[PDB]
């Protein structure tokens, strides 16, 4: 066990108190505040519709790319009604992955649509903007429970 | 819903265990009392300034106090003072049926001091003295009508703590609001000496 | 604990569908809760 | 609570220092002797301060140490049921309502207007006062 | 004195001098990490976002458990 | 191992998720933002009064101000700038940060802090509304002096409406500051003893007592000119002592009420050093005794603005002057070796507060050369005080307010207001301010004093007047960098998702998330210092704390 | 390099004005020095910033220099001390309060302008058997017989058994030098002479500035009964000709309107400009007929018109 590397400290309860230097920041996302907006619309608002939990996973999904993205979802506050999109540039490897609660909602057909919007912008250059993208694709295919 | 989330016999009870730690309405209220002191002080100023730039008969001629009901009325608001102190005894007990008697006859007293200086201020009206009148007569009538608002709204709170033991249990909170308005009833009538002194005493 | 849970039926009938949804008016279903943005430009 | 009191105790000092110390540079050196302003001012804020330190004084002689007053007290020394503090209010917004209504009353002189005001802040007042007191309605 | 030449100074030289220090410093780079280029590696560490879009019933985390993942589905592409 | 985080968070909230809150909201935090929020608007109208006096003034002429027009613009700027955004914003500050800073839920008296705030607003809504009246706002300056003031001279209902919209105003400054006094004296933390909680607190509470110390004279005074216009009540008629009576009364408001603007913000600044100089608040002891002997002698100097009545024990008050002097010194000196030998990083809030040091520095200086009555008679009333008391005035409510927003704006936001926006608006107001208010020194020193619609051609001080009018529209864009900021900063912006924002912190209201919790607080960490969110953050640095203390 | 140093003084006319300059700028020099030592502290320090090169390594964190502290509460004290005891000396020049003077103007000071009676000139070297008149002063004893009421009240008046609108401490004079809205009031002194000034205000508080003085005092409306010192005088003016003066408290909507002129000439033209204005003469004419230009030539009185826009 350890805190950030400094400046962070465990408080009485379980919550960690943790701090910054004057300069910089604290979330760090290497993304336009923009594009960043406009993908938690997607995910907040472009999905209240679909009424399962949208989930959007840029980091690194090594080895078995479908198991670590099962694993992944299993880290959402709702993996069962929720549909999370895993992608990583290092492989320029996209996976989806639902739960049992968003079954015959149209989830599975908007999965190729999705993934292959991704993919699309991936290809075109813009990592995401094909979040984005593929949220908003699985959202309106999948109709609310 | 089972029994309750938070075990307190009231909605409102003390905002500090008073036992060990201090009541801030009653560090709150002295506070404010003490900053109204300075309002009186304000008043005070102004009456004493005025009584300075007089030509050597502060009250003028058509202007003369009277003792007759000045006496009774700062008689009546010490009356009203202790039984304004009973009142609280009774409050720091369970005896909200005390502590209302003990108001309600501190109201009265109260009210019958207000009764008389508004009949002293008619009788001194009738005689001349008059706040567009006189120098004097403006500075009196505003120091000892300000003092009779403060009087008024120590009713006002008086008539407004009876009812609000009327609409709940007598709690630990209703006792410290019963103590804060004795503090406040003796804040007025502390002021009150300080103002019949002034005004009829030293003149 | 002096008070008992309200069980409400009433009638409904636009189904909401389209318009407001609950997350922005907690009360959508309860009654007239959206108005059309274009009718509020104009 | 030695130090609230003490702090007040200081202010009581100086002020009643600052207090004689103009009323007997006034009374002589001055044109008109005391001002009377100036003096009456001081006195009575050595007054406030008096209020003040003297109710935190006797506060604190009958108040064992706090865990606030107590250097070395832990967290957990204060832990327990805090008083009440009055949750969302909307009586305090209609008392400064019928404040404003008074006093634009006594601004513009009308009568009419103060005495309105005054029944507003009355019945305010009341509103806030009883709010947390109200029992149940009994029907 | 001149009232066109020193209508114009007033109205200028606020706005000379805010042009000039708008340009030293909003033309700064800022703190926000420069977006990710696609061809170049993944350095951020791994990111997980989530809607927060459906109510949870309880709020309270207790009395929520961990029943299953219970997978309903997979997909992939290569981009 | 990872948390399920939303891409950016709420810009703006669910539909009406605030106005029944700011109807009803019993919060400090929520309440503290709406002061600071109504209290910048009411500097944007006061500023707005400003820069048409100055527009006026930057001509011999009258161009598009009549006399009386000019007379209630700065009448009214100058009660709308002291108090009405800096009395207030004071408050607005100590609800903000002062219940956290002693670890406390809430304030003593929360529903009476809500009324104080909008006690105030309204009370400044109707002083403010002597504009609309035909007749205009009140005439007499933000002093009001006596004769001037009653019925027969300005018989308006703008004067009427101005001393009853400061009579609200100062009642809801007296619920305040008892709110204040009580919350600090009552509500504290565990170990949180009196003599270690943070600057800001020790200079909240000393202006509070100050508050209350001034404020009910200024009640009393003002429904005395009021019974005086309403029903001729004589109490300041001339032949009485009358006109005398009122300097003395309003001054020995006025002037703990300029003690009281100023000590707050001193806080503020005290707080902004030591975290940006990574070191503790040089002279702690030092800066609480130094508050305490100010206000001590605020109360006792008012009169060193009547110098040039002749009715006033002048060497009294001089003395008196200089001896409250000393303290602000004693409390320069101790901000200047708090900046000493540290890590120093100068972000948006430690310029405003090393540019709050320049400006007081100069402002001060100002004073002491005021405070010689010799000295006064000639710069008396005059543009030499204007500049004196505008330097110090922008220097310790509008330097250091604005520090303090740029401070305490993540801690009530969750969002970082941008940097080099906040760079761009520090050194446009740093620019502006002593361009218009240098030159008013020489301006007043040669004869031009204040009050003055307009001046002759053939007067000097022309050059120099639309120098400070230059000035004047430099503050006046500055303005907006400040406000697109908080505008684009408060619902977009970089989030801080992490106590200390501006790392090494202290002062325990960094020892909460960021956007504070509903009763500020789900723990309190170990107090045993001055600094409990710094020993927390870094406990390794806690006997570092202990060992190079007593060297200095 | 003292002008500049200055801060823009009117270079002083009377001796007291020059004691009084010799005060600034000397208390300007102490707080230029002072302020310059705490900017360079200032910028020396803020050239303490955080180094690239500094590694974890958090400063001494001192604090709490009894010593240092000792030192700067003592030294701040003294050099409060010096300038309060220059500021006394200095001070005591302000009134010698002479029983004695040389030509005493009375100062009235109505709402919007002002009038000089020239109470009484009393020349040392022999001359001058001038004096006011002080017949004008009439009180508003209003201690009629009966008031409202039929009988008793007998009432006296108002402050003192008199009305506000007294005027009894109001002083008129024969050679009044009023001056118009339209004609700036050219208030006429010799040179070399101990000038009182008897300041009063007929309507309002208000300030009798001549920036030339570097002296003012604000002409109350009644500054006996408000324990005030109206009188104030100057003990010599040098320098001759024409020195502006202006209202320096707010005196009023037209507060900017009330500038006044003092035309110190010598002691001749003063004994011709007073026999001239003993017969009947205004002030203009008086001023002429010791080849002086008639109206204020330091100001003018500036048009009554509300504004450049208004359409005449
Ligand atoms: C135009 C006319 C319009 C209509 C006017 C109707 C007036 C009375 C209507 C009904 C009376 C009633 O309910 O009495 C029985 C009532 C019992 O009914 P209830 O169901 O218990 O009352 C409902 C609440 O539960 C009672 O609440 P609570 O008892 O728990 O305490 C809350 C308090 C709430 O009242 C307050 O606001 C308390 C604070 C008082 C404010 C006063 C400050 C102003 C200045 C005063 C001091 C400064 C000097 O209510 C009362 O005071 C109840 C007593 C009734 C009087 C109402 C107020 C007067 O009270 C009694 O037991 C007897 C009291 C009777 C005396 C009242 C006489 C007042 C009116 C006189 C003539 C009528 C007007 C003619 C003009
Ligand atoms: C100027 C405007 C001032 C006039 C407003 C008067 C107050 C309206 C009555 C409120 C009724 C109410 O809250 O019922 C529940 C309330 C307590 O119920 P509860 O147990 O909390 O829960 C049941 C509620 O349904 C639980 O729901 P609740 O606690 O939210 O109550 C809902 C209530 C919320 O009530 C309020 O917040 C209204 C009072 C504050 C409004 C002041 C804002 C004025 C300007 C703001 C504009 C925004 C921009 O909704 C409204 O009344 C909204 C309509 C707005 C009324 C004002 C129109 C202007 O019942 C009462 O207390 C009724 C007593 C009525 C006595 C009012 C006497 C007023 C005293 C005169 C002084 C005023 C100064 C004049 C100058
Ligand atoms: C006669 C005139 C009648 C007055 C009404 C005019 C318009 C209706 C406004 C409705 C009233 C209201 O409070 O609702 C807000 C209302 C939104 O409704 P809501 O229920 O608040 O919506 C919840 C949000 O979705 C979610 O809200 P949230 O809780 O996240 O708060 C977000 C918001 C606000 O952030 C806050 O937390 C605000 C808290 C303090 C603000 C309130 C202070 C004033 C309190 C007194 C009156 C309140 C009642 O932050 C912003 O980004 C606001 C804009 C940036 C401000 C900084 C600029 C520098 O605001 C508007 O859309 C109207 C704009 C406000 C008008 C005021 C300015 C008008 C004149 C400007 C001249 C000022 C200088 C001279 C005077
Ligand atoms: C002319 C001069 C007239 C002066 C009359 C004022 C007399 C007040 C002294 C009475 C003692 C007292 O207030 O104890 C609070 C006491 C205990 O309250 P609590 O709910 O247990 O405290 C819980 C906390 O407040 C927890 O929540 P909280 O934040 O509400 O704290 C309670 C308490 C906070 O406790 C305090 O701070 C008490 C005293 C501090 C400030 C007092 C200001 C009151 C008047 C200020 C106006 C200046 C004159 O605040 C109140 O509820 C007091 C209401 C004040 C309304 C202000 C009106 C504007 O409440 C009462 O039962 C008595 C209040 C009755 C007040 C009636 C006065 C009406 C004045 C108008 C009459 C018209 C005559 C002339 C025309
Ligand atoms: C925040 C507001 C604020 C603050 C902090 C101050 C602070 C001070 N003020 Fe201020 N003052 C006003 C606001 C303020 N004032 C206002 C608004 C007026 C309006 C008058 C009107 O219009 O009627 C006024 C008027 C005013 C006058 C009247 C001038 C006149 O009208 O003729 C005078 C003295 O005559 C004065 C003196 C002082 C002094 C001596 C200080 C000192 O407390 C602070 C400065 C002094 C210092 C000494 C600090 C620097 C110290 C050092 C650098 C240490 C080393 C130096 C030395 C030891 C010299 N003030
Ligand atoms: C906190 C107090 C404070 C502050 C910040 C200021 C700020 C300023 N003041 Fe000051 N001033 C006083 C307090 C203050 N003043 C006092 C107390 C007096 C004496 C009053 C009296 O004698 O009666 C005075 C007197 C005074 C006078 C003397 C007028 C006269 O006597 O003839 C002048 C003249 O220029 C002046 C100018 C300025 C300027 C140019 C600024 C600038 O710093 C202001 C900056 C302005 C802005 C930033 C506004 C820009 C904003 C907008 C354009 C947006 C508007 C939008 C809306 C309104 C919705 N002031
Ligand atoms: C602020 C108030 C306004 C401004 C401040 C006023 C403060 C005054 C306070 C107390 C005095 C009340 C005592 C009243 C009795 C005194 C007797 C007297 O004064 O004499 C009779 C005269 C006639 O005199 P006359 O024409 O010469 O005829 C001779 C006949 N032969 O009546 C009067 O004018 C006196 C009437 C005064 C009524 C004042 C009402 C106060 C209530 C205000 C409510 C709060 C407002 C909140 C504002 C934020
Ligand atoms: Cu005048």
């Amino acid at each position: 066990e350890l805190d950030l590397p400094y400046g962070s400290a465990l408080t009485s309860s379980g919550r960690i108190s943790a701090v910054t230097e004057p300069g910089e920041l604290s979330v760090h996302y290497p993304f336009p505040t923009m594009d960043l907006v406009v993908l938690d619309d997607a995910l907040k608002y472009g999905s209240r519709a679909a009424k399962a939990r949208f989930a959007v996973y840029i980091g690194p999904l090594g080895a078995d790319t479908a198991a670590t993205a099962r694993e992944i979802l299993a880290n959402v506050p709702t993996p069962e009604n929720a549909v999370l999109l895993a992608v990583s540039p290092d492989q320029r490897a996209i996976e989806v992955v639902y739960g049992a609660d968003v079954k015959g909602r149209g989830i599975e057909s908007a999965a190729p649509l999705g993934v292959s919007a991704a993919a699309a912008s991936f290809k075109e250059g813009n990592l995401i903007d094909g979040l984005i993208s593929a949220v908003r694709v699985m959202s309106a295919g999948v109709s609310p429970a | 819903m089972t029994s309750a989330v938070g075990t307190s016999g009231t909605a409102i009870t003390s905002r500090v265990h008073s036992l060990n730690r201090p009541n801030m309405v009653s560090v709150g209220t002295i506070v404010w009392l003490s900053s109204e002191l300075m309002f009186f002080a304000g008043l005070f100023a102004m009456y004493f300034t005025a009584r300075a730039q007089a030509g050597g008969a502060w009250p003028p001629e058509p202007t003369e106090l009277n003792l007759a009901l000045a006496v009774p009325v700062t008689l009546v608001l010490i009356a009203s003072s202790f039984t304004c102190q009973m009142g609280v005894f009774a409050a720091e007990r369970g005896d909200v049926f005390g502590l209302r008697r003990w108001y309600v006859i501190t109201f009265l007293m109260g009210l019958f001091f207000v009764l008389g200086q508004g009949y002293e201020y008619i009788h001194l009206v009738e005689h001349g003295t008059t706040i567009p009148g006189s120098a004097y007569g403006s500075v009196f009538y505003l120091a000892t009508g300000f003092h009779g608002l403060h009087v008024i709204g120590g009713l006002v709170a008086f008539v407004l703590l009876l009812a609000r033991t009327k609409m709940s249990k007598f709690t630990p909170a209703q006792a410290t609001a019963a103590i804060v308005v004795s503090y406040y009833w003796h804040f007025v009538d502390i002021v009150w000496i300080a103002l019949f002194a002034t005004i009829y005493f030293v003149r | 604990m002096s008070s008992t849970q309200d069980r409400s039926q009433l009638d409904p009938e636009v189904e909401r569908h389209t318009g407001v949804d609950v997350e922005d008016v907690p009360s959508a279903e309860w009654g007239w809760s959206h108005m059309p943005i274009g009718v509020m430009h104009i | 609570m030695h130090i609230e009191a003490r702090l007040f105790e200081i202010l009581t000092a100086f002020f009643a220092l600052a207090a004689v110390v103009y009323a007997v540079l006034t009374a002589m050196f001055a044109t008109g002797g005391v001002e009377w302003a100036g003096t009456t001012a001081l006195v009575l804020t050595t007054g406030l301060t008096l209020i003040t330190g003297t109710f935190f004084r006797f506060v604190a002689r009958r108040l064992d140490t706090r865990p606030e007053d107590y250097e070395d007290a832990e967290i957990s020394d204060g832990a327990g049921e805090l008083g009440f503090f009055a949750p969302h209010s909307w009586w305090p917004i209609l008392i400064s309502l019928s404040f404003s209504t008074a006093a634009v009353g006594a601004a513009l002189w009308l009568p009419w207007l103060i005495a309105a005001g005054v029944a507003f802040v009355i019945t305010s007042v009341c509103g806030l006062v009883f709010e947390y007191y109200w029992g149940p309605e009994k029907h | 004195m001149s009232t066109a030449l020193t209508h114009g100074l007033i109205g200028g030289v606020p706005l000379v001098l805010f042009a000039v220090l708008a340009l030293i410093f909003l033309t700064r780079k800022g703190p926000h990490p420069d977006t990710y280029k696609m061809s170049d590696p993944w350095t951020h560490a791994p990111i997980l976002w989530a809607a927060e879009e459906p109510r949870e019933h309880g709020h309270g985390g207790h009395g929520h458990d961990s029943h299953g993942v219970v997978i309903g589905g997979g997909a992939s592409g290569k981009w | 191992e990872l948390e399920a985080r939303r891409p950016f968070p709420e810009r703006m909230g669910p539909k009406g998720n605030l106005i029944y809150k700011l109807i009803t909201t019993t919060d400090h935090k929520l309440i503290g933002i709406m002061y600071c929020v109504v209290c910048f608007a009411f500097f944007l109208v006061g500023g707005l009064m400003a820069l048409f006096m100055r527009t006026e003034l930057a001509m011999p002429g009258l161009q598009f101000l009549s006399n009386e027009q000019f007379n209630q613009l700065f009448t009214m700027h100058g009660t709308v700038m002291l108090l009405f955004y800096a009395t207030p914003i004071v408050f607005g500050f100590a609800n903000l940060v002062l219940p956290l800073q002693i670890g406390a839920p809430d304030v003593a008296f929360p529903r009476l802090n809500a009324l104080s705030f909008w006690l105030f607003l309204f009370g400044a809504l109707i002083a403010i509304a002597g504009f609309i009246t035909p007749g205009g706002a009140a005439d007499f300056g933000w002093t009001a002096y006596s004769p001037l003031t009653d019925a027969i001279h300005s018989p308006g209902a703008g004067g009427d409406l101005w001393i009853m919209g400061l009579a609200v105003g100062g009642l809801g400054t007296i619920l305040g500051g008892v709110n204040m006094i009580t919350t600090v004296v009552c509500m504290r933390a565990p170990g949180m003893t009196m003599f270690r909680m943070p600057i800001f607190t020790w200079n909240i509470l000393v202006t509070s007592i100050l508050v209350l110390i001034a404020f009910p004279i200024l009640t009393a005074a003002l429904f005395g000119l009021a019974a005086d216009r309403h029903l001729g009540a004589h109490i300041y008629d001339p032949a009485n002592g009358g006109v005398l009576l009122w300097q003395h009364l309003f001054w020995f408001f006025g002037h703990p009420e300029v003690y009281i603007i100023a000590l707050p913000f001193f806080g503020i600044v005290s707080e902004i050093f030591p975290v940006f100089s990574r070191k503790p608040i040089f002279g702690y002891t030092t800066l609480i005794y130094a508050t305490l002997a100010i206000a001590a002698l605020s109360v006792a100097v008012w009169a060193h603005h009547m110098y040039a009545t002749g009715a006033v024990l002048l060497p009294f008050f001089s003395f008196m002057t200089f001896l409250i002097a000393v303290p602000t010194g004693i409390k320069f000196f101790n901000w200047i070796g708090t900046m000493w030998k540290g890590q120093l990083t100068f972000e948006t809030p430690m310029l405003f507060s090393v540019g709050f040091l320049i400006t007081f520095l100069l402002g001060g200086l100002s004073g002491v050369l005021l405070a010689s009555p010799p000295l006064d008679f000639h710069v008396t009333d005059s543009y030499f005080v204007i500049a004196h008391f505008h330097y110090v005035l922008f220097g310790t409510i509008v330097f250091a307010t604005y520090a303090g927003i740029y401070f305490w704006f993540p801690k009530m936001t969750g969002r970082l207001l941008d940097e080099r926006l906040g760079k761009l608006h520090f050194w446009l107001t740093f620019i502006g301010f002593h361009t218009t208010f240098l030159v008013q020194h020489w301006l007043g020193d040669e004869g031009m004093p204040r009050r003055y619609a307009d001046y002759l051609p053939t007067d000097g001080f022309t050059t120099l007047n639309v120098i400070s009018t230059v000035g004047a529209f430099i503050l006046g864009v500055s303005m907006l960098p400040f406000v697109w900021n908080v505008f684009k900063s408060w619902r977009y912006g970089e989030p801080v998702t992490v106590d200390d924002p501006w790392g090494y912190g202290n002062s325990l209201e960094w020892a909460t998330s960021c956007p504070p919790p509903r009763h500020n607080f789900t723990e309190l960490p170990r107090i045993r210092s001055e600094r409990p969110a710094f020993e927390l953050h870094y406990p390794h640095m806690v006997e570092r704390m202990r060992a190079e203390a007593h060297v200095g | 390099w003292s002008d500049a140093l200055a801060l823009g003084w009117p270079t002083g006319i009377t001796p007291e004005a020059k004691l009084n300059r010799e005060l600034w700028i000397g208390s300007v020099i102490a707080s230029f020095a002072v302020g310059a030592i705490v900017w360079g502290l200032i910028f020396w320090t803020s050239a303490f910033h955080r180094k690239k090169a500094t590694d974890t390594e958090l400063p001494r964190q001192f604090g709490y220099n009894m010593p240092l502290e000792l030192t700067l509460t003592v030294i701040p004290f003294l050099i409060i001390s010096v300038l309060f005891y220059f500021t006394v000396v200095v001070q005591e020049r302000m009134m010698h309060k002479d029983p004695n003077p040389e030509v005493v103007i009375d100062v009235t000071a109505f709402q919007w302008n002002w009038k000089f009676g020239y109470q009484k000139i009393a020349f040392a070297d022999g001359s001058f058997d001038y004096d006011g008149a002080d017949p004008e002063r009439k009180e508003a004893m209003t201690s009629r017989p009966e008031g409202k009421d039929e009988h008793g009240i007998e009432k006296v008046g108002p402050i003192r058994g008199m009305t506000p609108e007294d005027r009894t401490y109001l002083n008129f004079d024969k050679i009044e030098t009023l001056g118009t809205s339209s004609e700036i009031p050219v208030l006429v002194l010799p040179a070399g002479k101990r000038i009182e000034f008897v300041l009063n205000s007929a309507d309002v508080i208000h300030g009798f500035w001549v920036p030339e003085f570097l002296f003012k005092r604000d002409v109350l409306p009644e500054p006996k009964a408000n324990n005030s010192d109206n009188v104030f005088q100057v003990s010599e003016i040098q320098q001759t000709g024409a020195f502006v003066g202006r209202c320096t408290e707010m005196c009023g909507t037209f507060h900017a309107m009330m500038n006044f002129e003092v035309r110190v000439v010598e002691p001749n033209d003063f004994k011709a400009y007073i026999d001239q204005r003993n017969a009947g003469k205004t002030n203009a004419e008086a001023l002429a007929a010791i080849n002086q230009p008639p109206l204020a030539i330091t100001t003018e009185p500036f048009e009554s018109r509300r504004g450049e826009l208004v359409p005449q």
